[PDB]
């Protein structure tokens, strides 16, 4: 059984005076003429927070209960006007919603022709409650008129709230975010409101921030046809990248002679690599590695190489150093990933490994020429300030963690702007025409 | 077209000539009067005579004349005519108008294509690529 | 929206413009994904005009005057009720009995008078741009030194627009040397200016400045303008009392005193009526003054919206100062559009660059403001330009300039003070109850051809008269009327008639 | 803030804290060791000349 | 307080005029501006130099 | 004192000018606002994020002089389009225009040039030693009211 809401459900929403004004405001409020819901009990959803009201002389209706199972598992609201007092507990209560006549514990509280109404919501981690009590002269569906409620109660709690019911003729509906124009009269009261979103008339109001409007045509708003369905379309591919033929290569290349593998024609999985424990450090330039499976590129260049771990914070853009300047360089402006891992349980050897060695963007250069360092023109002879270009690697098993071997392996993407022809795992769907859509093509959106 | 739109006037251009044309069949028919109250009829040759007392030419000037004065007035129209179908750069004080709002609207476009020193002019290339806390930055 | 007002309906119609209307209701409007827009499929009715798809409003073959524009022709209205939407009407047709030898000459004419308003001055305002941006914080104002002269060009651009205001008040009231005061008798022929003249039980001003003065209704700083309203209202005194003690004589030299009765009478032969008419007249030309100035009484007791000029610039100067407030309170990017939460929260090299949002974004709005003040200053003084020429013209003088002091030909003109600017109330003559008649360019008499001095040949039907042109009085021709020029044969249209001598 | 605390006629309701302008500056407080309004005024300032 | 000029009741009564004997020629000055110092910024060397 | 209208026009050009070389020395939140000292001290990477401090300042200062000369020469267009009707009016005619070719009643002006400006010498006929008299509206001779021409 439903009910139109009217007007009901407005209340004061923050501590403020003000007077003979007009106040816009956002929050979460009934829309006026709604559905509420009418009972005469169920365990009801909370949604974004409620409104709950009931015809109402004589404490036939106790209270309420809330939470995520409202039973025994965890802490829940118990609210009950016993008459004494409201009686109120968080608890993780195990008993029966029927502890009234026929008629841990984290915080705790005490303190027909007539309608008593309320607002229960959730929210920065507190709970609140707002109220009203009224006469009235219809027991059947709520008085259309207008009167705000006002505050009661603002626990601490942080109780992530999804059910309630009510403890033993009522009325329930669930606020929504919305904006509202509100009158203060000259002694703090709202005594109307405006639901903004209701009607055209209602936006002209809000518009012009005023109860009446004068003869005219006024703006509103904006109009557009929005998307009827979503669209995507991808080359038809179904080969997987080989990145365990770079990632687990047997020999990685040295630093100097750093080695480059493309890859082409296949449909990429990025999450493979970043969930995977195996990397000490995984960073991106401008991509991020979440949004890498929703991308399509023309080509994919992996670059790959040892080094000694100390030295690994060169490979980015903007570095120097003796690796960065002499053996391999990423542009300032890289697009792209770099991965790399500790690997002293692999390329390590007890004399140090001798086959690991280091001397414009992405050049390489295995020229065997003297370093003439001196003012001597050495001519192919060794000796002091005439050295041969390369230094190895100290790689022993033994070494501390700056001195030990690190693999290294770095992406780079070339964009969209050919055909592209390396993608993550978007299911390409049936194409659409004339209809508005939204739409994906290689990942331009 | 980037949330740019251009409104109608209210007067269409067959409501700016029912008004050019009113204008014209009052000033002709009835001279000044229309201005100052309701129209009052009078001859064309004899509104023209009180056209020269008010330049201080006495109006007998005008009736001695008036085939001669016809005359000089329907060829100076013809003039017109001829000046407006030969030369079109007559009206660029009119056609600056036009002018001068394309380039304003052409370069309001354009300016949609800078980078403003974001990693790409396009909007929807920051939310494809970067996820939220970096994008927000761009 | 068009509205017909909510003191008259709630019935709305609602425009989606250059929309189609196949596409309102697929769209963000009902049976399609539909963001806040909520369902109306139809409002009554939908239709397609060249400003969009309009819905709602009920196509009428009609056409009325204009009462709401939509755009491209098409206005609407409320009626017989719903709201309508129609093609609008220019006015009423008229196709004029012009013929070769007719004339319409006015029998009878009425006095008529019309109200001018037009605005002369701003709200004067400067504004501590370092207490604006900083609020009085030490760490603000600090980082506010980096950008240079920003916030001190700022003062010396609202320092022009301040002066300018007075200057723009002196150039229309300061019109007069000496404050001109009325006798203490009043016997201006039977016309009655005691409704415009100075109230000695009132500041001093007149019954009818009252009225205009009743229906007009942080870091910054609003100033005081250099003249007071009872300045003002002694200026607007001084204007009025030599203009009817001495008709345009103050402006042109000192005052020289002439009788009323003949002061109009000049007024009169300057419009070319022969000045006898109000000599003949007087009484009821007098009368039809006083209840002419009279209605004036009513239709600005009626209503303020007749000041709508005066209470845009009172609503202006609010709305810009609101939204300059108001924006203190946006975050431009911010942790906090409150300075003593980023002080308290953040250490001071993570608050200066939080601060410095709050800085870029205060000194932008703030530059925003003084440039649309510079803009709207520009209007308001062109405005005071033109009120300064009506002063000069219109009421110093009597102009000759077709609609420049109302419509009909000008008598005079009165200034009366308002808020922000002056009422100028526009007396003029309006011919009223004209007769055809047949006419000459000439007569032919002994073969001499005879033109009117000053007027125009007339025919009753079996007489012929001269008369004069904007008031039908018909006279005898004689040689005193008329000159000679040739003979009969050049002229296309002469008459053969008498012609008489003295 | 900085300011003169007045005494005031303002009648706030029994949960109500504080009053805001028109352009919601603060500008009547409730006194919370004696529940009293206050009406807040700026220390004066001008220009100069 | 500023004076707005000498008081003066001119001496009006329905059959009393007042007309001038003599004359002087004046000349008055008038001075107007009319155009700008004409200026052109090169924007790449006023920011970059 | 009387040329000051066209002494104000060179004087609010040469403020206009002064504040923007001024502006040149700000800082705007740079480490300098001298452009060679931020090159030579910081390498490019570096060196780009204080550059676009001083583009995004110099910029706003630029737009912000530009704004106000666009409002400046509306005013003197104003002021140029007086002139010449003021010109066409007075000076090669005869204005009846109630005190717009000076005070008193226009015989005629003459124009002389001045710098950034015009001087318009106006030429008026005052009226001077007034007297008295009895005056009336008309007269009667025989029983025939009389008008004066
Ligand atoms: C081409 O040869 C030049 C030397 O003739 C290389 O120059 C070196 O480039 C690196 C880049 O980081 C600099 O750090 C070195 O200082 C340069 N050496 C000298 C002696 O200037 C250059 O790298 C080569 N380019 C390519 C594309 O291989
Ligand atoms: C000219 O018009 C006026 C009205 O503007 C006429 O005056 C009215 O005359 C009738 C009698 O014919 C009186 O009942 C009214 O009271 C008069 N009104 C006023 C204001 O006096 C006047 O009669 C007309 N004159 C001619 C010659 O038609
Ligand atoms: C000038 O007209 C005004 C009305 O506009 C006359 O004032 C009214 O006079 C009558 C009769 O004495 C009174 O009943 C009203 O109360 C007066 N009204 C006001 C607002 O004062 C005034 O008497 C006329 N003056 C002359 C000299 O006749
Ligand atoms: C045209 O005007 C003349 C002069 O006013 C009219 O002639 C007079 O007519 C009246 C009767 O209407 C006679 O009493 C007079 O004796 C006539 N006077 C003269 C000098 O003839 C004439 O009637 C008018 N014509 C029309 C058609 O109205
Ligand atoms: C004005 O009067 C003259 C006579 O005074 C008319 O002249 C006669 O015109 C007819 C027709 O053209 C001729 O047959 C006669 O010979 C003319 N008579 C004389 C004495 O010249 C003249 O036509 C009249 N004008 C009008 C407009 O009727
Ligand atoms: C929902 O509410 C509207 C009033 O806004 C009412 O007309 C409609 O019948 C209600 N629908 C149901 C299923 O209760
Ligand atoms: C109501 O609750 C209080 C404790 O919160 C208890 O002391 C009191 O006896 C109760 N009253 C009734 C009537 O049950
Ligand atoms: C009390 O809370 C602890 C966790 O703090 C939880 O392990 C325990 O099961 C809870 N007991 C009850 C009865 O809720
Ligand atoms: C609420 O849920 C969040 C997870 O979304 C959890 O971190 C928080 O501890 C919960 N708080 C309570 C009191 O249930
Ligand atoms: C406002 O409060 C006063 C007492 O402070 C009371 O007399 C008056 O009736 C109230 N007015 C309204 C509109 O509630
Ligand atoms: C490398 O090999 C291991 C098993 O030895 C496997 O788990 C991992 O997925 C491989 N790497 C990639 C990039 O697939
Ligand atoms: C509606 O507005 C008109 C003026 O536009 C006014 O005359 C009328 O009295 C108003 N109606 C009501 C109910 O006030
Ligand atoms: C409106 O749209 C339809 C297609 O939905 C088209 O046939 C019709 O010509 C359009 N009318 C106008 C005036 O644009
Ligand atoms: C209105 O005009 C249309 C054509 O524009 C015509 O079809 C229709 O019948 C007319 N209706 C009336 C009531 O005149
Ligand atoms: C003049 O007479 C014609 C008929 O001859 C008539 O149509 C017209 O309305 C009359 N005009 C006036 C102003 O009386
Ligand atoms: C006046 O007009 C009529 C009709 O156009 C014409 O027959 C007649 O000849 C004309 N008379 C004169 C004198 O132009
Ligand atoms: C605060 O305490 C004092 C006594 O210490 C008492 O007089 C005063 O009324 C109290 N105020 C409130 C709001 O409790
Ligand atoms: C007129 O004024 C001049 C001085 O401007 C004087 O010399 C002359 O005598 C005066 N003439 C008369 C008749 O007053
Ligand atoms: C005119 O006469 C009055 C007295 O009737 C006198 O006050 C006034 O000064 C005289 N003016 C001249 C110019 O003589």
């Amino acid at each position: 059984a439903y009910t139109n809401s009217f007007t009901r459900g407005v209340y004061y929403p923050d501590k403020v005076f003000r007077s003979s004004v007009l106040h816009s405001t956002q929050d979460l409020f009934l829309p006026f003429f709604s559905n509420v819901t009418w009972f005469h009990n169920p365990v009801l959803p909370f949604n974004d927070g409620v409104y709950f009201a009931s015809t109402e002389k004589s404490n036939i209706i106790r209270g309420w209960i809330f939470g995520t199972t409202l039973d025994s598992k965890t802490q829940s609201l118990l609210i009950v006007n016993n008459a004494t007092n409201v009686v109120i507990k968080v608890c993780e209560f195990q008993f029966c919603n029927d502890p009234f006549l026929d008629v841990n514990c984290t915080f705790e509280y005490v303190s027909f022709k007539n309608l008593r109404e309320f607002v229960f919501k959730n929210i920065d981690g507190y709970f609140k409650i707002y109220s009203k009590h009224t006469p009235i002269n219809l027991v059947r569906d709520l008085p259309q008129g207008f009167s705000a409620l006002e505050p009661l109660v603002d626990l601490p709690i942080g109780i992530n709230i999804t059910r309630f019911q009510t403890l033993l003729a009522y009325y329930v509906g669930y606020l929504q975010p919305r904006t509202f124009l509100l009158k203060y009269n000259e002694n703090g009261t709202i005594t109307d409101a405006v639901d903004c979103a209701l009607d055209p008339l209602s936006e002209t109001k809000c518009t012009l921030k005023s109860f009446t409007v004068e003869k005219g045509i006024y703006q509103t708003s904006n109009f557009r046809v929005q998307p009827t369905e979503s669209i995507v379309r991808f080359p038809n591919i179904t080969n997987l990248c080989p990145f365990g033929e770079v990632f687990n290569a047997t020999r990685f290349a040295s630093v100097y002679a750093w080695n480059r593998k493309r890859i082409s024609n296949c449909v990429a999985d990025y999450s493979v690599l970043y969930n995977s424990a195996s990397f000490s450090t995984f960073k991106c330039y401008g991509v991020s590695p979440t949004k890498l499976n929703d991308l399509c590129f023309t080509n994919v260049y992996a670059d790959s190489f040892v080094i000694r771990g100390d030295e690994v914070r060169q490979i980015a853009p903007g570095q120097t150093g003796k690796i960065a300047d002499y053996n391999y360089k990423l542009p300032d402006d890289f697009t792209g990933c770099v991965i790399a891992w500790n690997s002293n349980n692999l390329d390590s050897k007890v004399g140090g490994n001798y086959n690991y060695r280091y001397r414009k963007p992405f050049e390489r250069d295995i020229s065997t020429e003297i370093y003439q360092a001196g003012s001597k023109p050495c001519n192919g002879v060794e000796g002091f300030n005439c050295y041969f270009p390369l230094q190895s690697y100290g790689f022993q098993p033994t070494n501390g963690v700056g001195y030990q071997p690190y693999r290294v392996v770095v992406l780079s993407f070339e964009l969209l702007h050919a055909p592209a022809t390396v993608c993550g795992p978007k299911k390409s769907t049936n194409l659409v025409k004339n209809k508005c859509v939204n739409f994906n093509f290689n990942g331009l959106t | 077209f980037n949330g740019l739109t251009v409104l109608p006037p209210l007067l269409t251009d067959e409501m700016i000539a029912q008004y050019t044309s009113a204008l014209l069949a009052g000033t002709i028919t009835s001279g000044w009067t229309f201005g100052a109250g309701a129209a009052l009829q009078i001859p064309f040759a004899m509104q023209m005579a009180y056209r020269f007392n008010g330049i201080g030419v006495t109006q007998n000037v005008l009736y001695e004349n008036q085939k001669l004065i016809a005359n000089q007035f329907n060829s100076a129209i013809g003039k017109i005519q001829d000046s407006l179908s030969s030369t079109a750069s007559a009206l660029g004080k009119l056609q600056n108008v036009v002018n001068q709002n394309a380039q304003a609207l052409n370069t309001l476009v354009k300016q949609l294509s800078s980078n403003f020193g974001a990693i790409s002019s396009v909007l929807n290339d920051i939310l494809s690529r970067l996820d939220k806390v970096e994008a927000e930055v761009q | 929206v068009i509205t017909p007002g909510t003191n008259t309906s709630n019935q709305v119609a609602v425009l989606y413009q250059g929309v189609n209307c196949t596409e309102v209701p697929v769209a963000i409007h009902a049976d399609q994904l539909t963001p806040t827009w909520r369902v109306y499929s139809t409002g009554s009715n939908v239709f397609q005009t060249r400003a969009g798809c309009l819905i709602g409003a009920e196509h009428v073959n009609n056409s009325y005057e204009c009462d709401i524009p939509i755009g491209a022709g098409i206005c609407a209205s409320y009626q017989t009720q719903s709201i309508i939407a129609y093609t609008m009407s220019l006015g009423a047709e008229n196709s004029v009995a012009y013929s070769n030898n007719s004339i319409a000459i006015p029998t009878n004419f009425t006095i008529s008078v019309t109200t001018e308003i037009l605005p002369v001055s701003m709200t004067k305002t400067s504004v501590d741009c370092t207490m604006y941006i900083c609020g009085d914080s030490t760490e603000c104002s600090n980082l506010l030194l980096q950008y240079g002269s920003f916030c001190t060009q700022l003062n010396r651009a609202l320092t022009g627009i301040a002066v300018e205001q007075d200057k723009n008040t002196q150039e229309v009231f300061a019109q007069v040397k000496q404050i001109y005061k009325t006798p203490p008798i009043k016997d201006f022929g039977g016309f009655n200016f005691s409704q415009i003249l100075p109230d000695p039980s009132k500041s001093k001003r007149s019954f009818i400045e009252d009225l205009l003065f009743n229906k007009v209704t942080n870091g910054l700083t609003v100033l005081p303008p250099l003249l007071t309203d009872e300045m003002i209202a002694q200026y607007t005194s001084a204007l009025l009392a030599g203009t009817i003690t001495s008709g345009w004589t103050f402006g042109a030299g000192a005052a020289l005193q002439i009788p009323f009765a003949m002061q109009m009478a000049y007024r009169f032969n300057g419009i070319g009526v022969t000045q006898n008419v109000l000599y003949e007249n007087q009484k009821l030309i007098a009368n039809q003054f006083n209840s002419a100035i009279g209605k004036i009484q009513d239709s600005l007791s009626s209503t303020a919206s007749a000041l709508g000029k005066l209470q845009n610039v009172v609503n202006q100067n609010a709305q810009a100062l609101n939204t300059l407030v108001k924006q203190l309170s946006s975050n431009f990017g911010a942790i906090s559009s409150v300075l003593n939460d980023i002080l308290s929260r953040l250490d001071k090299v993570e608050a200066e660059v939080q601060i410095d949002r709050l800085i870029t974004g205060r000194l932008q709005s703030l530059q925003t403001y003084v440039t649309q003040q510079l803009i709207r200053a520009a209007e308001i003084r062109a405005s005071a330009n033109l009120a300064a020429t009506k002063m000069s013209e219109c009421v110093l003088g009597q102009s000759k300039r077709v609609d420049f002091c109302g419509k009909g030909y000008h008598l005079m003109s009165f200034p009366q003070s308002a808020p922000h600017g002056v009422v100028f109330l526009h007396v003029t003559y309006v011919p009223a109850q004209e007769k055809n008649f047949t006419t000459a360019p000439a007569i032919c008499h002994d073969g001499k051809a005879h033109f009117p001095r000053e007027g125009v040949f007339v025919s009753n039907g079996t007489h012929w008269f001269v008369t004069q042109r904007n008031f039908y009085e018909p006279q005898i021709i004689t040689t005193d009327n008329t000159f000679v020029s040739g003979n009969c044969d050049v002229v296309i249209g002469i008459v053969n008639n008498t012609v008489y001598d003295p | 803030g900085t300011g003169v605390l007045t005494e005031s006629n303002k009648k706030f309701l029994p949960f109500q804290q504080f009053g805001r302008d028109i352009a919601d500056t603060t500008d009547a407080v409730r006194d919370p060791q004696t529940l009293e309004i206050l009406d807040i005024t700026p220390c004066s300032f001008g220009g100069v000349s």
